[PDB]
């Protein structure tokens, strides 16, 4: 049981470490753009 | 998700992880 | 033990990459702010 | 079994997380030594 | 790895925790 | 943690992934 509980909650520390590397690669694929487009 | 911050993610990963060492040390006892 | 001991170590891996993006994070903040001042 | 799995799937997470992060990382180092030269 | 889109790692990391989302669940049975 | 390099990142990243493949791998036997 332990274990169990341990994986879940490794599971949502997972997806909020994918969260923040999805919006990381929009805003510096935005900076980016906007230094190619200047 | 669109409606987090970053200061509500480190909340999260915080409380997480706290919770994880606590069920990681239960399991040595 | 083993599945114990890989959640050990999965965790050390998780908090190495939320290190990871808490600073790509304010490095790209920094790069926003700097362009938005110029 | 299952949570052998689970780890299994999730070390596979953490190496995609893995890529991701250093290809950012790259990507605002790149940003960072633009501006500076500039 | 080099070889790699953002699409594509969407799509593995979607993959990968939906499979993780039915073992767990199959564990709570 | 502020005093740590993405060089030293990377071989913390390397030798917990070897570990854990370790063990694995000890777990099919």
């Amino acid at each position: 049981n332990n274990l169990l509980r341990a994986i879940e909650a490794q599971q949502h520390l997972l997806q909020l470490t994918v969260w923040g590397i999805k919006q990381l690669q929009a805003r510096i694929l935005a900076v980016e753009r906007y230094l190619k487009d200047q | 998700w669109n409606e987090m911050t970053w200061m509500e993610w480190e909340r999260e990963i915080e409380n997480y992880t706290k919770l994880i060492y606590k069920i990681l040390e239960e399991s040595q006892e």
